Parts: C-alpha cells; sequence; structure tokens
C-alpha cells in the first residue's frame, strides 16, 4: 500500500515520462499498489496494441492466394465451436474451478483453439490422413479416366442383366 | 533514509516496468508509438 | 514344530519332554482356542479346540500366550485364563511379539490394567513379556 | 405438450412396420413396433407402392437374432420385451468375490522406448507388446509413446490388421486368466501346435539311440 | 435398479446395477437381504483428441470396455446417448466432437498451407534477385519480416538439433 | 497464410543449405533467438 | 450362416456340481484347510536358527523310537492312535 | 529413440 505522498511523485516521474498515460481520479485511488499500477499500465498498453481487424485491413489476402485456396480440393467445416457446452454458473465459482483441478474433474474441459497440433498417436489425424490419401487416389483415377470406364461398364452390365 | 528509500522504490518500479514490457514485447510497438503518435495510443476494439 | 503365518498352523497337541534347571517337565503345545461363534460354523476347529481343552484340563501348569501387537489381552484371553483357573491349574500370562510391539510402556500398562480389572484369582495372575524371534525372558518365564 | 411428435425411429420399410422401439432406439418395454403412417395408409396403396420382390425383401426377418444389434436375440421373441441380460450381465456376480489378476493388454509402440532403469527396450516403433493396464493408461498413453492395439488402429497405422480379442471375455479368476493367456498364445503361434512341431524333439530318433 | 433414473445418473454404469443378495440364517427359518453396488473407480484417462488428461467416475467394467475400445474417445463415441446414461458422458462427448472437428480443420489448414508453399516454390525455384523475390512475396500476400523471422527460427532449430 | 510462410521458410533454408541484406537480417534474428533461449534457460 | 453364439446354459455362473459349489463357498463348509507345504526359509532365517540356543534340555526318550512314514491318507495316523496308549492324559487322539 | 523411467511421468498434475 504505497503512501499517497510518495505515490504521486513516483507516478508523475515514471508513468508520464515512460508510458505517458493519464489515470483518472478513481484510477489513481485504486493505483495505491505497485501491482495495481503495473497492471493498469499493462492493460492500457495491451489495449493500445494493434487490433486483429486493423492488422487484417493493413495486410489483406491476395487474389492469387485466395484462388489457390479455393482450388484446393479440401475446405474446412466451421461452426464446431457452437457445439461445445455453455455452462451458466457463478463467475467466482468458475474462477475457483479453473484455478483448481475441478476444471477437468466432472465432465469438464477447457477449449483453446490451436493452429498446429501433434500428430503422433492422434487417431483422428491418422484416419483423416488415410481418408485424404484415398481421396487423392480417387482423384488420380478420375484424371486417368478409369472411373469413367468403370461407371460405363457398371451401367452396361446393369442394362444387360 | 527517506531519500534512499524513494530512490530504491523508483529503481525497483522502473526495473519491474521494463521486465513487464519485455515479457509482452511491448517496447517494440511502444518505440513506434512514441516516435509517431506519442500523444495517445488507442486501438479500436470491435 | 512348524510356525507359519496361517491362522490354524497346527491341528494336534504336541508334547516334548525336557529338563530345566534339573527339574523334569513335558512342554506341551496346543492347536489353539477359538470362540464358539467361529467353532459352530467350523466344527472341525471346534474338534481341535476340544482336544486342546482336554490337555489343558490335565496340565499341571498353564501358560497363555497373547500377541503384544494387539496391545492388551483379549476378552477371550481372559476367558481362557478363567477357564484354566476354574480347572485348577497354575495360570501364567505371557505377552508375545514383544520385540515387535511399539509402545512397550503403554502395552505393559494396559496388561496390568486388565489383570487388575479381573475379579477372581485371575487378578493375581503374573504377566511376563516374552519374544520368540529375539528370545527375551525365556529363562524368567520358565522360572515363573 | 409436444407440437411435433417424432415419428418411429426406423421406418424405412414401405409395407412392414418399424421394429420395436427398443431394438433401434433406447427405450424398451414393447415387443411390437407400430407406425401410424403405415397403419393409416390403405392396404391397396401400400401394395401398389411395393413390389413382390420388395415385399419379400422387407418381409424377410432374421430369427431369433436381431437385425440392428448383431449377435443378440431380438427383443420381440424374448419372454419380456427387454433385452437378454446373459451377454450383458454385470462384470461381477452377486456372490462372486473380486479375484481378477493384473491383466495385460496389447499396445502398439509409436516410438522406440528405452527403459534406462532396466537397461532394455520396452518396445520398438510400430511393434505390439503386452503391457500392464495401469502402466499403459498412466504413462505410455499420456506421453503418446504408444496406443492400444485395435484392428482400426492397425488399419490407420498401415500395419497388417490383427484382431487382438482384448477383454473379449474378462477373466474372473487367475485360472481363467491363464486360460485366456493360453488361448492368446495358441491364436498367435498356431504353428507351434502342429504334429511336426509337437514331435520336433523326436525328429529322427530317440536321443539314446542316436550316436554321439 | 440404478441409484438415479437414466436421465439423472451422472456416473457411468454400463451394465452394473444395484442388486440385493439374500442369505438364510443359521436356521432356515428366516432370511436377510442386503443391497450390493458396483466398484466405482475414478477413471483418470488421457484422450488423444483433447491432448489433456480427463477424469470421470466409472466402473471396473467401464475401464475394461475403454481398454477394449482402445481409447476413452473411441469408447464415448461408440456408446450412444441412451446407452451411455451419464451427463458427464454427454459433456465429454460434446467436447470430444468439437475437438475432433478442430483436428480436421487444422489438417485442412495444413494441407492448404502445403499447397500454397508448393505453388510458390514452383514459382520461385530459381534465385534471381531480391526484387523479384519481393514481387512474388507481395503477389502471394506474405510479409518479408515474418518470412525472415521464421527462417531464422528454423535455422536455430536445425542448429540445435544438429 | 502463416503456416505457409513457415513451411516456405524451412524449405528455403533447406534449399540454401543444400546448394546479402536478407542474410544479415536472418543472422540478427538468429542471434536474438539464441539470446532469448539463453535467457529462458537461465 | 444360421448359427447361434456359443453360450453357457446354467445361468448366474453357477456350477452343476454341488461339490464345486461347496469348495467355492469355502470355510463354513470345508473347515479343514489344505496341506501345508514346507515354508520358505531364508538364509538369514537359517543362520538365526543355527545361532539359537536351547534354554531347556530336550531329553532323548530312552525307550525305542519308532517313526511311521508314508504318503497322505496311508493310515499312518490311525495306526499311531491304535498303537498309542496314554494312561495319564486321556483324550489324546490324533485327528483322523 | 526415447528413454523414460517407470514413474517419471504422472497422468495427473502433481
Ligand atoms: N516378530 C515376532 N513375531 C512372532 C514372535 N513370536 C511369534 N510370532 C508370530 O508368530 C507367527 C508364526 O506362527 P506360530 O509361531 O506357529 O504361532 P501360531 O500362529 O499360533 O501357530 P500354532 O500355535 O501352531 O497354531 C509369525 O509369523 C510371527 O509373526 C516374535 O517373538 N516376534
Amino acid at each position: 500500500l504505497e503512501e499517497e505522498t510518495i505515490r504521486e511523485r513516483v507516478i508523475y516521474q515514471v508513468v508520464e515520462g515512460v508510458f505517458r498515460l493519464s489515470p483518472t481520479s478513481a484510477d489513481r485511488r485504486e493505483l495505491r499498489s505497485v501491482a495495481n499500477i503495473i497492471d493498469y499500465v499493462l492493460t492500457h498498453v495491451r489495449a493500445a496494441r494493434p487490433t486483429d481487424r486493423e492488422r487484417r485491413q493493413e495486410r489483406p489476402i491476395t487474389s492469387a492466394a485466395l484462388a489457390v485456396m479455393q482450388k484446393c480440393p479440401i475446405q474446412p467445416q466451421l461452426g464446431f465451436v457452437h457445439a461445445l457446452p455453455h455452462d451458466t454458473r457463478d463467475a467466482l465459482l468458475q474462477e475457483w474451478e479453473r484455478m483448481h483441478h475441478l476444471d477437468w474433474q466432472f465432465g469438464k474441459a477447457v477449449y483453446t483453439p490451436r493452429s498446429k497440433e501433434n500428430v503422433r498417436g492422434n487417431l483422428t489425424w491418422l484416419r483423416e490422413d488415410r481418408h485424404y490419401d484415398q481421396r487423392m487416389k480417387f482423384m488420380q483415377e478420375v484424371e486417368s479416366g478409369e472411373a469413367r470406364a468403370k461407371h460405363m461398364k457398371l451401367i452396361a452390365e446393369a442394362a444387360g442383366n | 533514509a527517506a531519500a534512499a528509500a524513494a530512490a530504491a522504490a523508483a529503481a525497483a518500479a522502473a526495473a519491474a516496468a521494463a521486465a513487464a514490457a519485455a515479457a509482452a514485447a511491448a517496447a517494440a510497438a511502444a518505440a513506434a508509438a512514441a516516435a509517431a503518435a506519442a500523444a495517445a495510443a488507442a486501438a479500436a476494439a470491435a | 514344530n512348524r510356525a507359519v503365518d496361517e491362522k490354524n498352523s497346527t491341528r494336534d497337541p504336541v508334547e516334548l519332554p525336557c529338563s530345566y534347571k534339573g527339574r523334569k517337565l513335558k512342554l506341551i503345545d496346543t492347536a489353539g482356542l477359538a470362540r464358539h461363534r467361529y467353532r459352530a460354523d467350523r466344527d472341525f476347529i471346534g474338534r481341535i479346540h476340544g482336544l486342546s481343552v482336554n490337555e489343558i484340563r490335565f496340565a499341571h501348569v498353564v501358560i497363555v500366550v497373547f500377541d503384544a501387537t494387539e496391545g492388551h489381552p483379549n476378552k477371550y484371553d481372559m476367558a481362557v485364563l478363567h477357564s484354566v483357573a476354574a480347572e485348577g491349574r497354575p495360570f501364567l500370562l505371557c505377552a508375545n511379539k514383544w520385540d515387535a510391539v511399539l509402545d512397550q510402556s503403554a502395552t505393559a500398562e494396559a496388561i496390568d490394567f486388565k489383570i487388575k480389572r479381573q475379579v477372581r484369582e485371575v487378578k493375581y495372575s503374573n504377566a511376563v513379556v516374552v519374544s520368540a524371534h529375539t528370545g527375551l525372558n525365556l529363562t524368567l518365564l520358565m522360572d515363573q | 405438450v409436444a407440437p411435433w411428435v417424432p415419428p418411429p425411429r426406423h421406418d424405412i420399410k414401405v409395407t412392414m412396420p418399424p421394429p420395436p422401439g427398443g431394438e433401434v432406439g433406447g427405450r424398451f418395454g414393447v415387443s411390437q413396433g407400430y407406425s401410424d403412417r403405415l397403419a393409416r395408409t390403405p392396404y391397396w396403396k401400400r401394395m401398389a407402392l411395393s413390389t413382390y420382390k420388395l415385399r419379400m425383401m422387407e418381409n424377410a426377418t432374421r430369427y431369433p437374432m436381431s437385425e440392428h444389434r448383431p449377435g443378440e436375440y431380438d427383443i420381440r421373441y424374448l419372454p419380456t420385451p427387454y433385452p437378454c441380460t446373459i451377454r450383458n450381465r454385470p462384470l461381477l456376480e452377486v456372490g462372486e468375490p473380486r479375484q481378477i489378476p493384473s491383466i495385460r493388454i496389447p499396445v502398439i509402440f509409436l516410438v522406440n522406448l528405452f527403459d534406462e532403469a532396466k537397461g532394455c527396450w520396452f518396445g520398438r516403433r510400430y511393434e505390439t507388446v503386452y503391457v500392464e493396464r495401469q502402466f499403459m493408461r498412466e504413462e505410455l498413453m499420456p506421453q503418446r509413446y504408444a496406443i492400444y492395439a485395435t484392428p482400426e488402429a492397425y488399419k490407420l497405422l498401415g500395419l497388417p490388421v490383427v484382431n487382438h480379442h482384448t477383454h473379449e471375455e474378462i477373466p474372473k479368476t487367475p485360472r481363467e486368466y491363464e486360460k485366456l493367456l493360453e488361448r492368446q498364445r495358441y491364436d498367435e503361434e498356431r504353428w507351434k501346435y502342429t504334429i511336426e512341431y509337437l514331435f520336433r524333439k523326436y525328429e529322427d530318433g530317440p536321443p539314446e539311440l542316436l550316436d554321439r | 435398479f440404478l441409484p438415479k433414473p437414466p436421465q439423472e445418473m451422472d456416473v457411468i454404469w454400463l451394465n452394473e446395477r444395484v442388486r440385493e443378495r439374500v442369505r438364510t440364517s443359521r436356521q432356515v427359518q428366516n432370511v436377510y437381504r442386503q443391497l450390493k453396488y458396483p466398484y466405482v473407480k475414478t477413471g483418470i484417462h488421457y484422450s488423444d483428441v483433447l491432448d489433456h488428461w480427463v477424469q470421470v467416475p466409472m466402473v471396473e467394467a467401464a475401464m475394461f470396455e475403454v481398454e477394449k475400445d482402445g481409447g476413452f474417445d473411441n469408447f464415448i463415441l461408440k456408446r450412444s446417448g441412451p446407452e451411455l446414461r451419464s451427463t458427464y458422458g454427454e459433456r465429454i462427448r460434446r467436447h470430444i466432437l468439437v475437438r475432433q472437428k478442430e483436428i480436421q480443420k487444422n489438417f485442412v489448414l495444413q494441407k492448404q498451407a502445403q499447397m500454397l508453399v508448393e505453388s510458390m516454390e514452383k514459382e520461385i525455384l530459381p534465385m534471381e534477385d531480391g526484387k523479384k523475390v519481393e514481387e512474388v512475396l507481395e503477389k502471394y500476400g506474405i510479409d518479408k519480416e515474418q518470412l525472415l523471422r521464421d527462417i531464422a527460427r528454423a535455422a536455430v532449430a536445425k542448429k540445435q538439433q544438429l | 497464410i502463416d503456416m505457409a510462410c513457415a513451411m516456405l521458410g524451412e524449405r528455403l533454408l533447406d534449399t540454401v543449405n543444400a546448394s546479402a541484406e536478407w542474410q544479415e537480417a536472418i543472422a540478427m534474428h538468429v542471434e536474438e533467438i539464441e539470446a532469448e533461449m539463453e535467457e529462458v534457460a537461465a | 450362416s444360421f448359427n447361434l453364439p456359443r453360450e453357457r446354459q446354467i445361468l448366474g455362473g453357477l456350477h452343476a456340481d454341488w461339490r464345486t459349489q461347496m469348495k467355492r463357498s469355502g470355510s463354513i463348509l470345508n473347515d479343514i484347510t489344505p496341506a501345508l507345504p514346507d515354508t520358505k526359509r531364508t538364509e538369514e532365517q537359517r543362520r538365526r536358527v543355527a545361532g539359537w540356543r536351547p534354554v531347556v534340555k530336550l531329553l532323548g526318550d530312552q525307550r525305542l523310537r519308532i517313526a511311521i512314514v508314508g504318503r497322505m491318507n496311508s493310515g499312518k495316523s490311525s495306526l499311531f492312535n491304535l498303537l498309542r496308549l496314554e494312561p495319564t492324559v486321556p483324550g489324546r487322539s490324533n485327528v483322523v | 529413440a526415447a528413454a523414460a523411467a517407470a514413474a517419471a511421468a504422472a497422468a495427473a498434475a502433481a
């Protein structure tokens, strides 16, 4: 609990000269602690950081890349995030549960989106990889025209029977 | 030792602020912010 | 004889003649005594219990062993002591596993308290601590 | 109140009614399935929509087994419309004491794991080893060093598929576990049960007759 | 019977049910009955899809069936709603399904990235000049600064591993 | 896009090692990464 | 094709032999425990037994010592109790 | 190749 007299001067000499911020009356009242002031500075710099929308605006997608991605035979199926359960409980209770091990104890689990994932021993990854391999084989057959011949033979034998 | 305590507290606060900035790589954007728009930095969140 | 962790290790009495300090005697080991609750379900161990009681009835001195690890003689131990007293044989009480019991002083106090609480001549029974593996106070037990 | 009443769960048939609700869904207690659509549809209309070949196909019924639940008697023939409990009986009988040994399960190792404490190898990459259940579920699996041995797992890994009947019939005694181990050994080394292998030690003649 | 109705039984009881065993007295005149319950073991399993340990109350039969199915996720997916009478089971099933869809999306993302890198590698296989390199980079919409940073990271990883 | 960037970077590194200012920038980034790793280890 | 899965007939995991069911039941029925095999004596236990000393002197019976040996259920105990005669301790009959 | 003891890794977070 930093005293007000030393606080005022420390904030004036550091925050203004280093970060150039401007806390309000209640902000300064709550800033008594070194932890509080550093957290306030961290939050303000985090807010000042560029936004995802701004970054996307300044670095948009290009037509060639979009065309290649569209031409790629595989496209994702989004909306899976809409399926996970939505628990409506007390915020403090949820904080306690996440801090402790209760977050996994009874049919609970946290969700964190991931871009890259470990494949070793991932049965889902292996099955989708085999699915993609057989899809590529099917595409090669279609390109070679074997599929057309097989379908024609099937139709011809069905008509003959 | 009021002056010594004040100096030590100021040094500790500066060191902690520098460490916190380095943790999130704040200084990288802060340098540009000070160079260009030191007046006030704010990113539209929406 | 043979000693094993099994509950009813031996099923028949055994007699061994021997002389201690120039006094002949026949040391006798029994199968073991079980409560009527257990015997009724298992009559056979009831049979060996009856065989043991038959030898207790004819012994000239009786020595009742109770494991010190329990911490104090059991109600059935006191029942056996009263039975031998009624039969009219000099009864002695020995606490076994004394090298294994932890709180020696507490165990001794509990044994003495049980002996004092006993009502009949069993109240005068003398308790001695004896350990097999270590072999402690065996000469004292024989002297008593 | 139900503004919309779900239809019968499995009503693909055009003439025959749907199977009993318990066979396909999850609620038992009735042996005869019913479908209001089929019941209300006139007989002539149903016959018109169907054809003799299709009629016979949809009439064909698997008896006494169930079409939807393979390897189980259909509930419509049991004395009560609830499923037979002989196959899905509880693990331990009412009076059976729990005497189940430390069963071992087959695990495919995804990486060469070297036991440094014992100075050996737990198993090589893409190799099957019978390990402890607790060990597998507590250390190997979370470390992603190995996975359970399943025909689907073998198919995914590309290795030849072997249907290890893991926990097909859980043993209830050490003797039963020994019987299971013997059956597994037989199914694995079937070649060791040939007459030639059995009499291998008598390949040519008695050792005493054989000269030195 | 079960301690709770099927829609309320939070624990995973595959086929174990509470059963009363009957024992006659020493004399056959009278009989005493007593209920018996299954051995509930807290299954602390690891699910490959979630990549994090998940614990849930279970039974010995449930653990054996999980081992048979070769994975907690496979066991949950194989067991259907009515067949798996656990609210915890339903929650973990939803989490596992969402995570599986995330796995598939990540694989699709990786495949798209592989196609893009292959196309640009075909485009710029020869080395001509930084100007043309930058032209192709802006054609494909990529930042040279992050390209250099990831190249440096890859070089550091290569040096560390060998 | 980011994963494509990473894959392109590693492929370019592989091709280069199998075979100016950008090289200097890569060296500086490598030095920075090494310093960060050393600090994390400390 | 048309065949039923192999399955046990007697339900409940019971046994068609009441003797097997009795041995499963156990103590209350089969009071007599099985034969006791030789105990596992460690080297340290043997050394301690050797180091032991007799607090009392065992007397070698001056009368002729005859021992009966053989396999189990050979009548050895019956022969022993037929030959033996205890005038001082009645009721000393070996379990048979 | 990889090496691991019999108790190095625990499923739960100790
Ligand atoms: N540690 C320790 N254990 C003892 C001692 N004396 C007896 N025991 C215990 O006695 C057990 C051996 O059993 P026995 O000596 O045959 O005694 P019992 O079980 O009554 O056998 P029977 O009298 O023939 O029916 C050992 O496992 C010991 O635990 C002792 O002095 N020290």
